């Protein structure tokens, strides 16, 4: 159905066959960033629920996979597995907790 | 020496062309294949070729049949050694069967 991500598709007739137009979706503009498999944060790995880590050189964010949508790394996105003497490439960041600022407040 | 088989082929009006490309473009073409398929994953079939750490790529494939992506990272030297003794195996099976 098309050279890319499938994404509709229209019929056309024509004599003696079918012609199709497939509409598809390619990404276009990409850049370069530094990927880690989980983040150990005081004795706890972390990784991705749905997306992958990158860094702009300072700080860490989480992203979708097929579009640049860079969030802060958090408990809501993320969940907990093992520790961190097993994953191989762990780095060292912070998660944020959403209930902190709404407890003081 | 003595009479060969596509000779006589050959002298009774029988003719053989060569295909078009040959065995070193097939093999240029499977090793381009390799190389965007470790490197890129999936991706260069849809575009351009973005590049992925292996085990990241391989933690895309595990949660793509239902399994969670920490198993991969909890089991990698595992997959590894079996994936090895794994390929080892069809070596060894492609040099001792011929069949
Ligand atoms: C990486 O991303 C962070 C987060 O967006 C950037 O930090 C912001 O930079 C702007 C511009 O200087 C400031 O106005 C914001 O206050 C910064 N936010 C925070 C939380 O620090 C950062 O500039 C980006 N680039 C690098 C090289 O770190
Ligand atoms: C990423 O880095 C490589 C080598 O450092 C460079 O050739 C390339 O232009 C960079 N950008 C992209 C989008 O690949
Ligand atoms: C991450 O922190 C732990 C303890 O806080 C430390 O042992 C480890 O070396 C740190 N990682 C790096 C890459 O420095």
């Amino acid at each position: 159905c098309g050279k890319g991500y499938h994404l509709m598709s229209f019929p056309q007739s024509a004599p003696h066959g079918v012609v199709f137009l497939h509409v598809t979706y390619v990404p276009a503009q990409e850049k370069n960033f530094t990927t880690a498999p989980a983040i150990c944060h005081d004795g706890k790995a972390h990784f991705p629920r749905e997306g992958v880590f990158v860094s702009n050189g300072t700080h860490w964010f989480v992203t979708q996979r097929n579009f640049y949508e860079p969030q802060i790394i958090t408990t809501d996105n993320t969940f907990v597995s093992g520790n961190c003497d097993v994953v191989i490439g762990i780095v060292n960041n912070t998660v944020y907790d959403p209930l902190q600022p709404e407890l003081d407040s | 020496a003595a009479r060969d088989l596509i000779c006589a082929q050959k002298f009774n009006g029988l003719t053989v062309l060569p295909p078009l490309l040959t065995d070193e473009m097939i093999a240029q073409y499977t090793s381009a294949l390799l190389a965007g398929t470790i490197t890129s994953g999936w991706t260069f079939g849809a575009g351009a070729a973005l590049q992925i750490p292996f085990a990241m790529q391989m933690a895309y494939r595990f949660n793509g049949i239902g399994v969670t992506q920490n198993v991969l990272y909890e089991n990698q030297k595992l997959i590894a050694n079996q994936f090895n003794s794994a390929i080892g195996k069809i070596q060894d099976s492609l040099s001792s069967t011929a069949s």
